[PDB]
């Protein structure tokens, strides 16, 4: 029952390999993971009088 | 636009935040995009484009200028992995390499499909690969410390020429080997059946009421 | 006896046929794909995060079953035999239509002349495999080059194939090479170097035509050759069957991609199909059932493009293997099937 | 007494979409419209 | 040959994996489990609850039949083409290049 | 034995290209190109 | 109404992918068929 091995998904694109499989061993291969995500930054506003 | 007092906000400017990401409140209208400084389009006292599927794609600025709109976007990302030796190397595809250094937060390599992430440039030849990359460039893992990039290259082996002479040439075997081919065809898949109402209800006699219905 | 009609006059006639070996291979970044952006759509997705892992191991998987299927195809390169062709006229037949063509400026040119007849009739987007990203980032009249931009909004990836236009060119040359020759005998072992007009002539023998008529009409027989072949690209019409094929195919892989970009306009019975403005008409509770429509919708979309994609792969996967019969039976022998 | 009937290939009587603009495409829109090679009703006025 | 058997092998697998993983598939419901939905709502919106798990697994095993009816004649296709190679290769010596 | 579904439905069954004389014609061909028909190497003469 | 027009549309996109994958097994079959009559009916296959 006791916890003995993590992975942070986070932390590169091979863990969130890992993370995505729900597996500690992956075969070899070329795969595409999930993307670099925008969160955007400012604000434009514009208005009338 | 009608808006009450509360939810206005002052202002702010476009020209220093563009091809990023950004929130937008354009006379009541809102929502996220990429702004691009554009040639004028459509009617300009109507001050907003929009497509077919009505989505927003231009503005008509108050400082003059129109503005093409785009949803915001990503970067497509493929990890390349080496089960023998335990390695990973990365690339960005369709995305030159002088971009990845600019949104960053062996160097970044420039090949015919992106951006390569921990790879060596090399002049190695190879007929045969289990990592391919696409538009024949392979992947070797390392054994050096990094993957490497080579081809895959072949081409037809011996080119026997006709003689200028009377008869012709032609190559006869003087030793032989047998080859194997091996091959495989599927006849048969694996049959099943299937409980329905087992499946949807799982027992419980009220979900088998409502099924009744189906 | 019996009566007999023999032929005294012929002329020489083409066939066409197009066999498919390939489909175009996509990936889809699920996440993206449903909940575009937006932390409050990918904290209700988190419940459904083992159902967008399946998607995209079975594209991975179709995808590495036809990498692995046209490697096969073009196996029988490295191992052939080739006899090297004149450059222009081969005897008397005039052979220039099937030959890249030698320039002397600073292009290298990979396609034959009919090659760049057949791909000068048909309209394909350009994918942008080395810098496709930052060429849709400067749009403005996004129509003026023919781009997938559709990739990068709504998630999908077009992947590039397994070899570049210079193996595929190799690979032709291979076929065009094997042709005179390539054992003239009783089994496959040898190898008989004789030249392309010779070969031409021992065909016409075999099939009826004696030696006095083949030394008779040699000029006649070279002329109706070359006027046969320079009349190839007439084919290149939509009233014939090979020509709509090829259309056919480049329809069916813009169709896929069409469908897979116009399911995000979908409401599913939702007040939008956008999620920004249901987060700012609506309240929470009201937000959460609103959304998971879309969600639910969304997904089941993305189960339906991947069960057609499996399909489509095994359909390219068996007429690859066709393909292979035809080049096997037809360009490198004598077929006895009439 | 010259009948004029709507054209529709020059979109005769279109009331243009309130708020919005388009550029270089087509599409379908429900609204107020006239019908094709409607004559309507005719108005002829006099000196006195 | 052999990365297809191991192919025929997964296929056959990753059907049942399909079919047993949409059991947990809650469909915008507040649970999978119809027992969960029985112990913490009443009646009026039990009913509610239990249509969109019963819809939703009727969608499915309707994918399920649909796949399995290909998969079927792609394979009797392929056992007559089992049969042309073992009356052309094993029983006799083929004239096809 | 008609399905009269289609008109309350909202489906049309079309008719196939060829009607039942050109599917005779087709066959009969087939019948007639038995005997003979190069008995020989080539397919380019025809022996009665 | 809505729950009707989303689940008759998901009904008629499934009858769509199953016409399209019996098109093209019967467009596969009739080559099948065209090589049957060429090599069995109008020649004598060397075909074990
Ligand atoms: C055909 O090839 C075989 C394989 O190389 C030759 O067998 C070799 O013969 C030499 C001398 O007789 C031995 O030293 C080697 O050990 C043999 N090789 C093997 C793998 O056993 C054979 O001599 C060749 N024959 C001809 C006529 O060329
Ligand atoms: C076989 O048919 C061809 C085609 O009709 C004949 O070629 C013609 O010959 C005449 C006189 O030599 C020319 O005026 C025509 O221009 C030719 N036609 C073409 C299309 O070039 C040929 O003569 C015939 N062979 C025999 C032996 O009768
Ligand atoms: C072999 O065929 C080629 C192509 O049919 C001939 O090249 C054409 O020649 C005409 C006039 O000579 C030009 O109008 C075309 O533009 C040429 N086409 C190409 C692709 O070059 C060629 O002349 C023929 N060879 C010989 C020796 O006659
Ligand atoms: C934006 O575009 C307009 C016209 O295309 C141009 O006049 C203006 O200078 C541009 N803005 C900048 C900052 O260059
Ligand atoms: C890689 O090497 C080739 C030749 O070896 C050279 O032309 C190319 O510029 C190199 N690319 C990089 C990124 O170093
Ligand atoms: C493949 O090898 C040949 C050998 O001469 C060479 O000419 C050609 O440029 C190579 N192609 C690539 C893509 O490396
Ligand atoms: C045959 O070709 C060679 C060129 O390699 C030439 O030297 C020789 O003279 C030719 N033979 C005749 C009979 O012209
Ligand atoms: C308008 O759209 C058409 C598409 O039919 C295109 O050919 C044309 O270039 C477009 N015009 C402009 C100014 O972009």
């Amino acid at each position: 029952g006791y916890i003995t091995k993590a992975v942070d998904c986070g932390y590169d694109d091979l863990a969130q390999l890992q993370c995505s499989y729900e597996s500690f061993e992956v075969e070899t291969g070329v795969y595409s993971v999930s993307s670099f995500e925008a969160s955007p930054r400012g604000e434009f506003i514009e208005q009338a009088t | 636009s009608v808006c009450p007092m509360q939810a206005l906000r002052n202002d702010t400017s476009i020209e220093d935040k563009l091809d990023v990401c950004v929130e937008y409140s354009l006379h009541g209208i809102t929502g996220r995009g990429v702004f691009h400084n554009c040639t004028s389009v459509g009617l300009r006292n109507q001050r907003f484009v929009y497509d077919t599927f009505d989505n927003l794609v231009g503005y008509h600025s108050d400082n003059g200028n129109y503005y093409c709109v785009r949803p915001c976007v990503s970067v497509p990302v493929s990890v390349i992995y080496d089960k023998a030796s335990n390695s990973h190397a990365t690339l960005f595809g369709s995305v030159a390499c002088s971009h990845v250094t600019t949104m960053m937060s062996p160097g970044p390599l420039q090949t015919t499909v992106g951006c390569a992430m921990g790879f060596i440039n090399s002049s190695m030849v190879v007929d045969e690969c289990q990592l391919p990359l696409g538009q024949s460039l392979c992947a070797i893992p390392p054994t050096s410390d990094v993957f490497q990039i080579a081809t895959l290259n072949f081409t037809s082996p011996l080119t026997l020429a006709p003689i200028n002479s009377t008869g012709f040439v032609v190559a006869v075997p003087t030793n032989f080997t047998f080859g194997v081919t091996q091959e495989f065809i599927e006849t048969t898949i694996q049959k099943i059946t299937v409980d329905c109402k087992q499946y949807v209800c799982n027992g419980f006699k009220k979900c088998e009421d409502l099924l009744k219905e189906y | 006896g019996f009566v007999v009609a023999v032929p005294t006059n012929f002329t020489f006639g083409v066939t066409q046929e197009f066999i498919e070996t390939t489909i175009q291979k996509i990936t889809v970044d699920c996440k993206q794909y449903v909940c575009n952006g937006f932390k409050k759509c990918e904290d209700l997705l988190k419940e459904y995060g083992q159902f967008c892992s399946k998607i995209n191991q079975a594209l991975h998987g179709a995808n590495l079953r036809q990498d692995e299927s046209i490697a096969n195809l073009f196996s029988s390169i490295k191992t052939q035999n080739t006899q090297p062709l004149q450059a222009g006229l081969n005897g008397d037949f005039n052979l220039t239509m099937l030959q890249i063509p030698q320039v002397t400026t600073g292009e290298r040119k990979y396609r034959s002349t009919i090659e760049d007849l057949l791909f000068n009739k048909v309209t394909i987007a350009d994918p942008g495999y080395m810098q496709g990203y930052d060429e849709c980032m400067q749009q403005g009249p996004q129509s003026a080059r023919d781009l997938i931009c559709a990739q990068y909004v709504a998630g999908y990836k077009v992947l590039p194939p397994l070899y570049d236009p210079y193996m595929e060119a190799a690979y032709t040359s291979s076929l065009l090479g094997s042709i005179a020759g390539a054992s003239w005998t009783a089994g496959l072992s040898s190898f008989a170097a004789i030249p392309f007009a010779q070969s031409i002539f021992y065909r016409l023998n075999g099939v009826g035509i004696t030696q006095q008529v083949l030394s008779e009409n040699q000029k006649i027989i070279a002329n109706k050759f070359n006027q046969a072949l320079g009349a190839m690209q007439t084919g290149f019409t939509t009233t014939n069957l090979a020509f709509n094929k090829v259309q056919d195919a480049v329809n069916a892989n813009a169709m896929a991609l069409s469908k897979l970009a116009a399911e995000l306009s979908n409401t599913f019975g939702a007040i939008s199909s956008s999620i920004s403005d249901i987060l700012a008409r609506l309240d929470t509770v009201e937000q959460e059932a609103q959304i998971d429509r879309l969600i639910n919708g969304r997904l089941t979309s993305l189960n339906a493009f991947v069960a057609q994609q499996l399909v489509r792969t095994e359909a390219a996967a068996r007429s690859a293997q066709l393909a292979q019969d035809k080049v096997n039976e037809c360009v490198k022998s004598q077929s006895k099937r009439n | 007494t010259w009948p004029m009937p709507i054209d529709t290939s020059k979109a005769e009587g279109v009331i243009y979409p309130n708020g919005k603009s388009y550029s270089n495409i087509t599409l379908t829109y429900t609204g107020l419209y006239p019908k094709a090679n409607d004559l309507g009703k005719q108005y002829l006025f006099s000196d006195g």
